[PDB]
RNA sequence: AGUGGUAAAGGAUGUGGCGCCGCGAAGACAGCCAGGAGGUUGGCUUAGAAGCAGCCAUCCUUUAAAGAGUGCGUAAUAGC
């Protein structure tokens, strides 16, 4: 999943991953694919 | 073969429905309807957490003997905890006499971790709190 | 802030209530199995802080403040520190030896120990599972000050 | 004597007239008895409604064979659908209750105890054994048994048999034994499916028919995103047209079924949605077409 | 970052900077080891709570110091 915005993590322990100016949240639940870069 | 499992039934009744029980009569045990045999035993034990609790031999069998009530339950067993009849509390039939807790054990303080020369002062403060006697 | 006034003011208090404590690495025991060797401590002993599983640096270094001759017997690995001072250390040593020995692969090994004032030797702490009821030093005096008439018989 | 039961009736609806030449009761009856000859696992029973029958077959799919063969012959009929009677009688459903475990294989102990326990399926007793399985008699009533056979076979995967009967006429208790989730989308009148009509409220769940698909009242045309039921409408699809003027724009599309099966729509019912079938089509409407008419029977307490 | 070399709302374990919080060398945190303690065992529901099913409980003893048990869960329970 992605969104040019939003992202305030989620899966209770959803990870704030720094990758290529790529605000990408990584978790253990596909539901959180947080791609906002 | 051989290997039994742990279990905790009630202290008074004997009817073996869901406690004696898909538990014993499965993972490892014998026969069922442990109720009829439970009444002839739990009858003299059941009103303060009594563990024995539930096993199964090569018969299987059986009732008789027991353990008693868990610590707290056995410590404030002489209360009534008649409450809980609605939500978590909370009105009518609450106290159980400041001395009662001590008088109730007193004896009701033999089988316990390591040892305890008092289950009405320090033991009660704990269990009693779980019920409502904080 | 923060380790000093708290806990540290009790580690030397419950371990200084006398002069005859020990040390044993207790831990390799399940909550249930562990609550048996410790909870029963009251039986073989008497609440004697038989090493309530202190830790390190706190118990070892603690010797400084109190100056218990520095129980330099074994600070590494687990550190229980059997408080034989706060109870009745002497012959009960056995009540704790067989228990944490005849059950499971080495229930709980021993460490250091102070004999009234001296340092209990590692190899000279176990074999003494039964604290010499003083009879020992008395089993070679009166029966050794009147036995030249027994070979006198 | 196998099991299952699919009440039968007459498409006494409005759409005429209609399938082929056999929709009334007479023609139907002739077929019923005709089946009570060859069929060995079939058990035709007579209900109250002159247009209802309790077709007691064997397997959930079994009843399908007879239904599927009915169409190709030219005879539309709804499913199941013979309900029960709340008696007797002062009163509150005194039907019976009989359960039976279906070993197991402890690979369903938690997959079967849920449905039963969730549907009042009181486990009067779970006779276990040393083998590996374990019976489970759940005094269930005819109200919480329907369709159960189907989903059941999907839980234990065939390896799971258990019937019942009754222990004593109850009163249905106080709770409903379903009643199915995701309300069914009903129509508001006969006409035809309008792209501009089915476009609006399309994300509110799924759709059944298409366009110009011109159904009628009571006939379901999809399921609601929730449990509540409604009766939308459209043809209309409106409205045309121009000028002026042009040129932009927009051109909504729409997805199709979602259609089928039967077999995939029948068990979809719950209250009274006679799966009106035909020798070339299969519809599904509520026991009460007219919306305001449904409220007449419900009417709840007290 | 190529911002240089147009942009806001707003988003962020960016970069660097405060002026500040944790240091029980009674030697720290992520990494480690093992125990994860006995009354903890209904209150309803007990088909099950006997923390890991819903309407609150806020006590006790007891030591690794103590989970009125933050969490994977079903039939309780049992395991992490």
């Amino acid at each position: 999943m992605k969104v040019r915005a939003s992202v305030k993590r989620i899966c209770d322990k959803c990870k704030v991953i720094r990758r290529h100016g790529r605000v990408y949240v990584i978790c253990e639940n596909p539901k959180h694919k947080q791609r906002q870069g | 073969v051989v290997a039994v499992v742990k279990l905790q039934l009630p202290a008074g009744k004997a009817t073996p429905a869901p406690p004696v029980g898909p538990a014993l009569g499965q993972h490892g045990a014998n026969i069922m309807e442990f109720v009829k045999a439970f009444n002839a035993a739990t009858a003299n034990m059941g009103d303060a957490i009594v563990p024995v609790e539930i096993t199964i031999y090569a018969d299987r069998s059986f009732t008789f003997v027991t353990k008693t009530p868990p610590a707290s339950y056995l410590i404030r067993k002489a209360a009534g905890l008649e409450k809980g009849a609605h939500k978590p509390g909370r009105e009518k039939v609450g106290r159980i006499t400041w001395e009662q807790v001590l008088e109730i054990a007193k004896q009701k303080m033999p089988d316990l971790n390591t040892t305890d020369l008092e289950a009405a002062a320090r033991m009660i403060a704990g269990s009693a709190r779980s019920m409502g006697v904080e | 802030k923060r380790n000093v006034e708290l806990l540290a003011t009790l580690k030397e208090n419950l371990e200084r209530a006398q002069g005859s404590f020990f040390l044993v690495n207790y831990q390799g025991l399940p909550a249930k199995e562990t609550h048996a060797l410790r909870q029963a401590l009251k039986q073989n002993g008497a609440r004697l802080f038989v090493a309530k599983n202190t830790l390190i640096r706190l118990a070892l270094k603690e010797l400084g403040l109190p100056e218990l001759d520095g129980l330099q017997g074994p600070s590494a690995v687990v550190f229980y520190e059997d408080p034989v001072a706060a109870a009745k250390t002497l012959v009960q040593f056995a009540k704790s030896n067989p228990k944490g020995i005849p059950q499971v692969k080495s229930g709980l090994l021993q460490g250091q120990i102070l004999t009234a004032k001296d340092v209990e030797a590692l190899a000279e702490l176990p074999t003494m599972d039964e604290l010499r009821a003083e009879l020992v030093g008395v089993l070679q005096a009166p029966m050794a000050e009147l036995v030249g008439v027994l070979g006198g018989v | 004597e196998p099991t299952v039961s699919m009440f039968f009736c007459v498409n006494t609806s409005p759409f005429c007239g209609k399938e082929g030449k056999f929709v009334t009761s007479r023609q139907i009856l002739d077929r019923l008895n005709k089946e009570l000859v060859h069929n060995v696992a079939l058990r035709v029973e007579e209900t109250e409604d002159a247009d209802a029958f309790r077709v007691s077959g064997r397997g959930e799919l079994h009843l399908s064979v007879l239904i599927e063969n009915m169409r190709r012959e030219g005879f539309e009929l709804a499913v199941s659908r013979p309900k029960v009677i709340f008696r007797e009688i002062d009163g509150r459903k005194q039907e019976p209750y009989e359960n039976v475990t279906l070993d197991v294989e402890e690979q369903h102990q938690g997959s079967v105890m849920q449905a039963l326990g969730e549907r009042k399926g009181d486990l009067k007793n779970m006779n276990p054994d040393g083998k590996g399985r374990v019976r489970l008699d759940y005094v269930i009533p005819s109200r919480g048994l329907i369709g159960f056979r189907s989903e059941f076979m999907t839980m234990t995967s065939g390896t799971g048999l258990l019937y019942s009967t009754f222990s004593h006429y109850d009163d249905v208790r106080p709770g409903e034994v379903g009643q199915r989730q995701n309300g069914v989308l009903i129509s508001n009148g006969q006409g035809k499916a309008v792209a501009f009509a089915l476009f609006g409220l399309q994300d509110r769940g799924k759709l059944f028919l298409g366009h110009g698909a011109e159904v009628y009242e009571g006939q379901i045309i999809g399921i609601h995103s929730r449990s509540n039921d409604l009766t939308v409408n459209c043809l209309t699809g409106k409205k045309l047209t121009n000028m002026r003027a042009s040129g932009a724009d927009e051109a909504v599309v729409l997805v199709p079924p979602i259609r089928m099966t039967l077999e995939q729509a029948l068990e979809f019912i719950d209250d009274d949605e006679l799966v009106e079938v035909t020798p070339t089509s299969i519809r599904i409407r509520k026991r009460h077409l007219t919306e305001n008419d449904r409220r007449r029977a419900n009417r709840a307490p007290k």
